[PDB]
RNA sequence: AGGACCGAACCGACUAAUGUCGAAAAAUUAGCGGAUGACUUGUGGCUGGGGGUGAAAGGCCAAUCAAACCGGGAGAUAGCU
RNA sequence: ACACAGGUGGUCAGGUAGAGAAUACCAAGGCGCUUGAGAGAACUCGGGUGAAGGAACUAGGCAAAAUGGUGCCGUAACUUC
RNA sequence: AAUUCCUUGUCGGGUAAGUUCCGACCUGCACGAAUGGCGUAAUGAUGGCCAGGCUGUCUCCACCCGAGACUCAGUGAAAU
RNA sequence: CGAUGUCGGCUCAUCACAUCCUGGGGCUGAAGUAGGUCCCAAGGGUAUGGCUGUUCGCCAUUUAAAGUGGUACGCGAGCUGGGUUUAGAACGUCGUGAGACAGUUCGGUCCCUAUCUGCCGUGGGCGCUGGAGAACUGAGGGGGGCUGCUCCUAGUACGAGAGGACCGGAGUGGACGCAUCACUGGUGUUCGGGUUGUCAUGCCAAUGGCACUGCCCGGUAGCUAAAUGCGGAAGAGAUAAGUGCUGAAAGCAUCUAAGCACGAAACUUGCCCCGAGAUGAGUUCUCCCUGACUCCUUGAGAGUCCUGAAGGAACGUUGAAGACGACGACGUUGAUAGGCCGGGUGUGUAAGCGCAGCGAUGCGUUGAGCUAACCGGUACUAAUGAACCGUGAGGCUUAACCU
């Protein structure tokens, strides 16, 4: 409805970069040591985008120290600090879900350079 | 005292600390005091409000008549609300969403969404018994209902299956979160009774 | 998300290599442990050097989970596999001097600070 | 429970439902004019009115849209030639029930759906 | 399963109360035609609400 | 070559659920065993009731078997209901 | 006993895929199983999918899930070889 | 032990925990040599026990798809 | 005995109190911590596994606790059928033998469509005294009632010390319940796509049928938990066991005989839900009907014409409402459905062209095409002018107070 339309659109960030599935983004997040402000950050491949505005979300899936990670980041979250992207997969496919059974070679993905 | 209110949806509040809040979105338009019911005729003090709009051919002439007493516009339904002593309202009073400016927790009531006929294992949470092992016809029945000769009967409140929800209940204590006076909304943290565009009525903590 | 049966990874260089959760500690019918709760552990396989042997019942912590971890914006972080870090039962701290792999955020709480510091990650 | 859900079942199963639909709309822009049960008639106009639509804009997609759904290259020229260019001002609302009674073997409850047109 | 001792008359007679069944007490004109026919249904002859839409 | 192997027809009947006023006085469904042999099946014959037949279970002998079915002795007898 | 989800010998043996008379889709030819129509509760029946877990179920992994083809490589104890 | 009552015999293994299982002991209530004794390969819709795999078996049930159940019209039983 | 299915499990429970925890107390061989015992207290709570048919039991590991009993050793027209108790078979043993064994061993049909009572839901009928539409009060029911740690008080009192509090407050849990879909997910045979076999649309290309949705891959809306919000309370009154005060009988003593106080998760309230069929049928607020005439046993009467209101029901379009009834919205002076339009969301670059290759294929047009249940619009269809029910001022006594 317009009412929660008008909630939701004045929240959004009006500056968030495109990314497909596929990409290989490096996300800041907003961490919290107690007193502490610091910003962390964490590359890795975008495996799904859930778009629905304001509740829109993307997961990155991180192959770091042996066993692999996989988070998942609320766009518009304050706690997001910026999502910069390094390389663009030419995949076709939405979700990239086949990549968790995969690993090393299997795994990677050509780029786009188009 | 209370007011009157349509959901509308959910949505969620990000706070800069690093935090979303999940609020339902409760709409609150003028609630116009149509009646004032005092100790000296009917014997308890209280007030009978309205909201919304009705259409000229829909709402009948008792109701018509009803509203023209009070002088205001017939809104969509009739709700009641009690009287704290102190205070003190007037007829055709139009109550904005500013009440709950200084409060900080409400407990809203609404008519729960109704999930029709239910089983015993949706109703009471009931286990399911044993999925095979030899179950012939009986996996999510209720099994026993009774002990023998002695009562020779089932017990009162016996829980069975049948009518789950569409009836009233009340989350009591959410808090209160934004109370936008220009959209007339009410944003609640979590999640409360009804579905989207069903009546609500909100009221202050009773748990103060 | 484990529970009784589970069967974990070992996040530290105790001396196990898999071990199986036997019970979920801190409450009667609990369902689960997760994020950075106690669990009693029988070690199921170990390693020849290590300093625990198989089949010893000790206590220890679930760093890593399949099912994840909420933080409070509503994002989750999940992993490929469940992980734990073994504990000496009545003393506790933990049994091994390094620890492998990333722990998250809400492992900290002054009694696990010492798996805090040996992790490489968060 | 089927809150907020669309579609009746009609006591058949999908991939029958989808055909006798198929073949019930090939039936509609056909003969213009049907007789048939009261629900499958309010449940046809759901899969009639968008070939209609389908076919205002004559092309080749979708004339081969039209005969992926229909199946059937005589009801894909009466769309396009006649019943695209003819419901070209109106803006949906192309089909029409009428209810006539009740059927003699079943008492199903009957109607007429027919296009708004029959000139 | 299975009646322990009959019922009666009266028991069937109450049962059957609510099975009697109501008629319709709400017949149409219409107005070219005046013909009698249910709401919202068309006529034995073809005709609905003074037009004639049927062969 | 094989009382060999895997596997349809064909012969069987280990498990489960269904069914139990059934679709069916023994079946269906999904699996299951044998499947060139001590196999299986058509057609016709033979063995008869204390008798037959039986890789034996008191199994089978026309939905009936620790003694078939039909008629007869016969209205057996019943200190029992 | 029924227009009965049973039983009943022989013969004929098309195409594409296939080792095949398996199985899938089809040809010739044959039928849609003699109450329908709605709705889309619990519950039952036959199915599909399922987070984290993975036999903790239970008398018992009963039931489901699994495994499944061809070629080549490779294959233990024990053996009556 | 298809045999053991006392008995869940002791001891050992497997398990976090094993009245079952496997190995051993012998105090065989009440084994024992063709109503065969003991061995054992292979075989088994064979009994017991264990493991990997896999799973709605279960933690703990959720949703969906069909056939009934439910309403309407036609026909129309049954045990008691 | 013309049949009352008998162990154990599962499911669902319900009561007792001889209390396991939680709460309140007296004495101690009670310093504190932690107990021992007895008194009061039944509100709520009260493990998961291993073995075994087991109930028990012994273990493993928890837990504040892992209560004891009644209920046909509750519960098979609710499930199971491992046990015991049919027919097969074998061991030991007894018997010359047929066979036999609270000795063992393997295998071994668990039927019932609910008439009544009961129970959970959900309606019709009439009543409540003119009718009708609302809103309530609340007699009387019903849910709810559980605890853990950690910190603070405070290393304080208590103790040579080691240990280590009461009363008080705070945070965060487990279990359980209620709501909900914002997030995280599941589902999603009605949305997109990949793909195998094959048939078909004359053929190519492009599609459609069938093969468990053919097999997969994602996924909308709904529904949903594992998801996320909330709940248990404080307070008040009367109290149990207890603690007292003042105080005679009995110049004292003495909590009791007069009197006066405290005193628990029990009790009545406070919280939540239902609820006027509460026949004791209750209040308000509004709305509507202000006609002639006949007949009789001069009746709370049978009637005739004439009127038909408020409202309702029906019908239709229907819904986050629903088995059917019911309930809510809506019916042209209209957004109630469907369509349509725009957006979204999902899928992941359609077809047709045109290039590149020798072909599979790959580029370009192109984040294209196609998108259910979604959001905001739109009278395009379909929701009818009407008829149908419901009346015509509302009994009789008495009492207050009107002109
Ligand atoms: C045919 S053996 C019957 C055994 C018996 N059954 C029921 O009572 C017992 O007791
Ligand atoms: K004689
Ligand atoms: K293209
Ligand atoms: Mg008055
Ligand atoms: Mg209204
Ligand atoms: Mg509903
Ligand atoms: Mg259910
Ligand atoms: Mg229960
Ligand atoms: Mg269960
Ligand atoms: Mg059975
Ligand atoms: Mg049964
Ligand atoms: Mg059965
Ligand atoms: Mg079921
Ligand atoms: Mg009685
Ligand atoms: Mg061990
Ligand atoms: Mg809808
Ligand atoms: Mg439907
Ligand atoms: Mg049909
Ligand atoms: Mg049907
Ligand atoms: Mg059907
Ligand atoms: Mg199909
Ligand atoms: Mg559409
Ligand atoms: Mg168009
Ligand atoms: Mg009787
Ligand atoms: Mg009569
Ligand atoms: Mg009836
Ligand atoms: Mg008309
Ligand atoms: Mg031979
Ligand atoms: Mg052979
Ligand atoms: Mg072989
Ligand atoms: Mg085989
Ligand atoms: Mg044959
Ligand atoms: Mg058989
Ligand atoms: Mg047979
Ligand atoms: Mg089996
Ligand atoms: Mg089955
Ligand atoms: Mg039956
Ligand atoms: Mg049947
Ligand atoms: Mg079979
Ligand atoms: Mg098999
Ligand atoms: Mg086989
Ligand atoms: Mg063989
Ligand atoms: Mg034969
Ligand atoms: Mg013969
Ligand atoms: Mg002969
Ligand atoms: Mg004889
Ligand atoms: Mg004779
Ligand atoms: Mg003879
Ligand atoms: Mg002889
Ligand atoms: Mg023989
Ligand atoms: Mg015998
Ligand atoms: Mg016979
Ligand atoms: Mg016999
Ligand atoms: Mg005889
Ligand atoms: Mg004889
Ligand atoms: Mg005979
Ligand atoms: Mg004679
Ligand atoms: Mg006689
Ligand atoms: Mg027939
Ligand atoms: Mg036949
Ligand atoms: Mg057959
Ligand atoms: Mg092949
Ligand atoms: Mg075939
Ligand atoms: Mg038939
Ligand atoms: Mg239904
Ligand atoms: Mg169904
Ligand atoms: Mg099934
Ligand atoms: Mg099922
Ligand atoms: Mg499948
Ligand atoms: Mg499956
Ligand atoms: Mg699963
Ligand atoms: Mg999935
Ligand atoms: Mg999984
Ligand atoms: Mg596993
Ligand atoms: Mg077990
Ligand atoms: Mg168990
Ligand atoms: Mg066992
Ligand atoms: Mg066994
Ligand atoms: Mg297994
Ligand atoms: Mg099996
Ligand atoms: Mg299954
Ligand atoms: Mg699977
Ligand atoms: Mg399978
Ligand atoms: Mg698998
Ligand atoms: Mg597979
Ligand atoms: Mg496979
Ligand atoms: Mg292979
Ligand atoms: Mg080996
Ligand atoms: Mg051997
Ligand atoms: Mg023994
Ligand atoms: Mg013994
Ligand atoms: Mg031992
Ligand atoms: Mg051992
Ligand atoms: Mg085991
Ligand atoms: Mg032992
Ligand atoms: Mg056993
Ligand atoms: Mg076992
Ligand atoms: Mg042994
Ligand atoms: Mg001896
Ligand atoms: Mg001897
Ligand atoms: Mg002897
Ligand atoms: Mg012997
Ligand atoms: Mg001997
Ligand atoms: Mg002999
Ligand atoms: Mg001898
Ligand atoms: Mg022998
Ligand atoms: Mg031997
Ligand atoms: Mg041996
Ligand atoms: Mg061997
Ligand atoms: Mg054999
Ligand atoms: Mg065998
Ligand atoms: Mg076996
Ligand atoms: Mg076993
Ligand atoms: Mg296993
Ligand atoms: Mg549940
Ligand atoms: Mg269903
Ligand atoms: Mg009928
Ligand atoms: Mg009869
Ligand atoms: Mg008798
Ligand atoms: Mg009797
Ligand atoms: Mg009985
Ligand atoms: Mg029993
Ligand atoms: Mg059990
Ligand atoms: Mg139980
Ligand atoms: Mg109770
Ligand atoms: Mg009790
Ligand atoms: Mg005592
Ligand atoms: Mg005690
Ligand atoms: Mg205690
Ligand atoms: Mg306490
Ligand atoms: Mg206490
Ligand atoms: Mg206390
Ligand atoms: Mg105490
Ligand atoms: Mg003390
Ligand atoms: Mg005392
Ligand atoms: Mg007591
Ligand atoms: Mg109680
Ligand atoms: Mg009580
Ligand atoms: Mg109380
Ligand atoms: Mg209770
Ligand atoms: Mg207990
Ligand atoms: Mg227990
Ligand atoms: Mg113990
Ligand atoms: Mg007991
Ligand atoms: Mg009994
Ligand atoms: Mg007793
Ligand atoms: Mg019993
Ligand atoms: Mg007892
Ligand atoms: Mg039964
Ligand atoms: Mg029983
Ligand atoms: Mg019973
Ligand atoms: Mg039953
Ligand atoms: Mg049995
Ligand atoms: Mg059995
Ligand atoms: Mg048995
Ligand atoms: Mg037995
Ligand atoms: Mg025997
Ligand atoms: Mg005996
Ligand atoms: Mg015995
Ligand atoms: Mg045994
Ligand atoms: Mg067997
Ligand atoms: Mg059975
Ligand atoms: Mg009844
Ligand atoms: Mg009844
Ligand atoms: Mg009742
Ligand atoms: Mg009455
Ligand atoms: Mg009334
Ligand atoms: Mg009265
Ligand atoms: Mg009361
Ligand atoms: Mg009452
Ligand atoms: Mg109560
Ligand atoms: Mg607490
Ligand atoms: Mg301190
Ligand atoms: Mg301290
Ligand atoms: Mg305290
Ligand atoms: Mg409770
Ligand atoms: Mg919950
Ligand atoms: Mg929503
Ligand atoms: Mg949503
Ligand atoms: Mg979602
Ligand atoms: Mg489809
Ligand atoms: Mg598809
Ligand atoms: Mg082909
Ligand atoms: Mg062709
Ligand atoms: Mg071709
Ligand atoms: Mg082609
Ligand atoms: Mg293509
Ligand atoms: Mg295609
Ligand atoms: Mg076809
Ligand atoms: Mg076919
Ligand atoms: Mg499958
Ligand atoms: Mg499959
Ligand atoms: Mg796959
Ligand atoms: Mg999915
Ligand atoms: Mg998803
Ligand atoms: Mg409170
Ligand atoms: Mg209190
Ligand atoms: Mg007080
Ligand atoms: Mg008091
Ligand atoms: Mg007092
Ligand atoms: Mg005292
Ligand atoms: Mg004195
Ligand atoms: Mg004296
Ligand atoms: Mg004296
Ligand atoms: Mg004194
Ligand atoms: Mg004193
Ligand atoms: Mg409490
Ligand atoms: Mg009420
Ligand atoms: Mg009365
Ligand atoms: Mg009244
Ligand atoms: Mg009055
Ligand atoms: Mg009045
Ligand atoms: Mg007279
Ligand atoms: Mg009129
Ligand atoms: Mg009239
Ligand atoms: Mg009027
Ligand atoms: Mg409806
Ligand atoms: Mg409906
Ligand atoms: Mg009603
Ligand atoms: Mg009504
Ligand atoms: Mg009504
Ligand atoms: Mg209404
Ligand atoms: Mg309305
Ligand atoms: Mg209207
Ligand atoms: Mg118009
Ligand atoms: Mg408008
Ligand atoms: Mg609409
Ligand atoms: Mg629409
Ligand atoms: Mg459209
Ligand atoms: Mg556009
Ligand atoms: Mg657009
Ligand atoms: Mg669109
Ligand atoms: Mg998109
Ligand atoms: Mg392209
Ligand atoms: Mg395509
Ligand atoms: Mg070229
Ligand atoms: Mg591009
Ligand atoms: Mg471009
Ligand atoms: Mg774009
Ligand atoms: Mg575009
Ligand atoms: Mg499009
Ligand atoms: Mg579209
Ligand atoms: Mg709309
Ligand atoms: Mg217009
Ligand atoms: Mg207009
Ligand atoms: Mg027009
Ligand atoms: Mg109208
Ligand atoms: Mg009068
Ligand atoms: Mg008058
Ligand atoms: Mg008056
Ligand atoms: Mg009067």
């Amino acid at each position: 409805s317009n009412i929660i339309k008008q909630l939701e659109q004045e929240q959004m960030k009006q500056d968030v970069p495109s990314f497909r599935p596929g990409d290989t983004v490096e996300v800041k997040v907003w961490v919290v040591e107690g007193s502490k402000k610091r910003l962390q950050a964490f590359e890795g491949v975008v495996i799904a985008i859930r778009n629905r505005g304001l509740h829109s979300a993307f997961t990155v899936r991180k192959i770091s120290n042996g066993e692999g990670v996989e988070r998942v980041f609320q766009t518009h979250s304050p706690v997001v600090d910026s999502i910069s992207v390094k390389r663009r997969g030419a995949v076709r496919k939405a979700k990239l879900y086949y990549l968790r059974e995969r690993t090393g070679k299997a795994a990677r993905i050509k780029e786009r350079l188009n | 005292i209370g007011l009157v209110g349509k959901k509308v949806g959910m949505t969620r509040i990000f706070t800069e600390d690093g935090v979303s809040i999940p609020v339902t979105v409760i709409e609150v338009e003028a609630n116009r005091v149509t009646q004032v019911k005092d100790l000296a005729n009917d014997g308890y003090r209280a007030i009978q409000v309205t909201t919304g709009a009705k259409k000229a051919n829909r709402v009948t002439k008792p109701e018509a008549g009803h509203f023209a007493k009070a002088g205001v516009e017939a809104g969509r339904g009739l709700w009641e609300f009690r009287l704290a002593e102190g205070e003190e309202f007037t007829v055709g009073q139009s109550i904005s969403v500013e009440l709950f400016a200084d409060v900080k927790k409400v407990d809203v009531t609404g008519t729960s969404k109704g999930k029709g006929f239910a089983g015993t294992v949706k109703r009471w949470n009931f286990r399911t018994q044993d999925a095979t092992h030899g179950n012939s016809l009986s996996h999510r029945v209720p099994g026993s209902i009774g002990q023998n000769q002695t009562p020779g009967k089932v017990f009162k409140g016996k829980k069975m299956a049948g009518q789950m929800g569409n009836e009233r209940v009340t989350v009591q204590s959410l808090d209160v979160v934004r109370v936008d006076a220009e959209r007339n909304l009410l944003l609640v943290k979590g999640a409360v009774p009804g579905a989207t565009g069903s009546d609500l009525i909100v009221k202050p903590a009773v748990k103060a | 998300m484990i529970q009784e049966q589970t069967m974990l990874n070992v996040a530290d260089n105790s001396g196990a290599r898999r071990v199986m959760c036997i019970k979920v500690l801190g409450g009667s019918h609990r369902r689960y442990a997760g994020v950075g709760d106690i669990i009693k552990i029988t070690i199921k396989e170990a390693i020849p050097r290590g300093k625990v042997k198989k089949g010893d019942v000790l206590k220890a912590v679930v760093v890593r989970t399949k099912k994840g971890v909420r933080r409070p914006d509503g994002s989750v972080i999940r992993f490929d596999g469940n992980a734990c870090v073994l504990l000496n039962n009545n003393s506790e701290q933990p049994i091994g001097t390094r620890i492998f792999g990333p722990v998250t955020r809400e492992l900290r709480s002054e009694k696990f600070m010492k798996i805090i510091s040996l992790a490489p990650e968060v | 429970m089927r809150h907020r859900k669309s579609g009746r079942q009609l006591n058949r199963n999908s991939s029958h439902r989808q055909a006798m639909f198929r073949n019930m709309a090939g039936s509609l822009v056909r003969h213009e004019i049907i007789k048939t049960t009261l629900p499958k008639a309010k449940e046809l106009r759901r899969v009639v009115e968008p070939l209609i639509t389908l076919a205002k804009t004559d092309s080749v997609a979708n004339r081969r849209l039209a005969f992926a759904r229909t199946r059937d290259n005589e009801i894909v020229a009466k769309l396009f030639n006649e019943l695209g260019p003819r419901f070209a001002s109106r803006a949906g609302g192309y089909t029409r029930i009428l209810k006539c009674g009740f059927r003699a073997g079943d008492n199903a409850p009957m109607a007429y759906i027919e296009l708004v047109d029959r000139s | 399963a299975v009646q322990q001792n009959k019922p009666t008359r009266s028991k069937r007679g109450m049962r059957r109360s609510h099975d009697a069944l109501t008629a319709v007490t709400s017949l149409s004109v219409d107005k070219t035609s005046g013909e009698k026919h249910l709401r919202h249904h068309i006529t034995a002859d073809g005709y609905y609400r003074g037009r004639k839409v049927i062969a």
